């Protein structure tokens, strides 16, 4: 009854690392990028980039390690299910705070792979595929800001590759979070404007607005408080499309579908268990396109489209907290 | 002497009078007078990337009206 879908054995606390490498092993584009790349690297060493090799080491694992199930499914009784060694060992060695076995943050890790791999691509290009990172999880922001003194507009241009919405106010919607995010917020009180035109302290209008944006959006979710730090257990109402047409510089039909979801266990915020959650898009291989994979570590199991988004409803109280959504464009 | 923006844990903004040579963990620690989260709870975010202990804000090349993203450590595994 195993799914050829390759789980990831945990290496001792590691499944922050476990689930966003499922959603990046699911992630459309990731996996041909960091081919690509690794072709590069190759040809280039014939003739920093340990991250890239690593990533093409476990994704020709997961690969090979669901062949040989769709060829013998029989060799495997327990779980099908690989380890993520050499990777940690390359997280270790970009980054110290991995070493050793303790549990850490999700979109924290996320943040540094692609951070690495952007930087990898830099490199390859500076020294000369190689906007990987870009195409895929980066956009553009404007935040305007406007004096409400003399009405006089001042612009930003900032990247992201995530947008980091609230849960909670101090049932609501994703788009709630969103407008909380992006809508006009007007800055008062201790948090006076210094406007240059006015040379005085005033209060200001800013207000967000996407101006280029990704093939995935990835929204974090600030499911976490302070009065003393706790984590906001009860999730936001999720929808499968979204669009941020609403908040965007340009009218655009762009619409977006759900197609990753990190949750987190856990009543505390210093600890708790990272599982992720899929959609699926050789005959085999057909029967789940459409259903949702739930990726505990080793352990796959499949799940249906209206079930899955129940499980997500703030009213079936989830015991997993939804922390992380992977939206790509439609 | 420049002002910035902060966004908050309930997406709510503050300001910070920040200096091009102050350092993250003096962000912080102001981020700290303001909102009460310490300094060693708090990741701050500008342009997509983790601004690190020890730097600068001109070494990001944070400038009047940049905007932090202030978000914890949810932590897992
Ligand atoms: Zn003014």
């Amino acid at each position: 009854n195993l799914l050829p879908f390759v789980g990831l054995n945990n290496l001792g606390n590691t499944s922050y690392l476990n689930s966003i490498l499922q959603v990046l092993y699911f992630c459309p584009g990731f996996k041909s990028g960091v081919k690509h790349l690794f072709n590069i690297i190759s040809r280039k060493k014939e003739a920093s980039y340990e991250l890239i090799c690593s990533l093409q080491s476990l994704i020709i694992s997961v690969e090979q390690l669901q062949a040989s199930f769709l060829l013998n499914p029989e060799k495997y009784t327990d779980e099908l299910a690989t380890q993520p060694r050499r990777l940690l060992n390359t997280l270790r060695e970009l980054n110290p705070m991995y070493e050793g076995y303790l549990q850490h943050d999700a979109q924290e890790v996320l943040q540094c792979i692609l951070g690495n791999i952007q930087e990898t691509c830099q490199l390859l290009k500076k020294e000369e595929g190689f906007e990987l990172v870009e195409k895929l999880f980066q956009g553009q922001l404007v935040l305007r800001t406007r004096c409400l003194e003399c009405e006089s507009l001042t612009e930003r241009r900032e990247d992201f590759q995530d947008i980091s919405v609230p849960v909670q106010e101090d049932m609501k919607t994703l788009r709630w979070a969103i407008s909380q995010f992006a809508s006009v917020e007007r800055i008062v009180g201790e948090d006076k404007y210094f406007c240059e035109n006015c040379h005085h302290y005033t209060e200001a209008e800013r207000s967000l607005l996407f101006d280029k944006m990704p093939e995935v959006i990835t929204i974090h979710l600030k499911c976490f408080a302070a009065s003393g730090l706790s984590k906001i257990n009860t999730p936001l109402l999720t929808p499968l499309k979204l669009s941020l047409e609403e908040w965007s510089t340009k009218p655009t039909n762009d619409s977006y579908g759900l197609f990753a979801v990190v949750m987190h266990s856990g009543i505390t915020i210093s600890s708790g268990h990272y599982t992720a959650s899929v959609k699926v898009t050789v005959q085999s291989l057909k029967e789940y396109e459409g259903k949702w994979l739930l990726f505990d570590d080793s352990e796959v199991k499949v799940t249906e489209e209206k079930d899955f988004l129940n499980s997500l409803s703030p009213s079936t109280s989830p015991t997993s907290t939804p922390y992380l959504l992977f939206y790509k464009k439609l | 002497s420049m002002q910035i923006f902060v966004k908050t844990l309930t997406g709510k903004t503050i300001t910070l009078e920040v200096e091009p040579s102050d350092t993250i963990e003096n962000v912080k620690a102001k981020i700290q007078d303001k909102e009460g989260i310490p300094p060693d709870q708090q990741r701050l975010i500008f342009a997509g990337k983790q601004l690190e202990d020890g730097r600068t804000l001109s070494d990001y090349n944070i400038q009047k009206e940049s905007t932090l993203h202030l978000v914890l450590r949810l932590r897992g595994g």
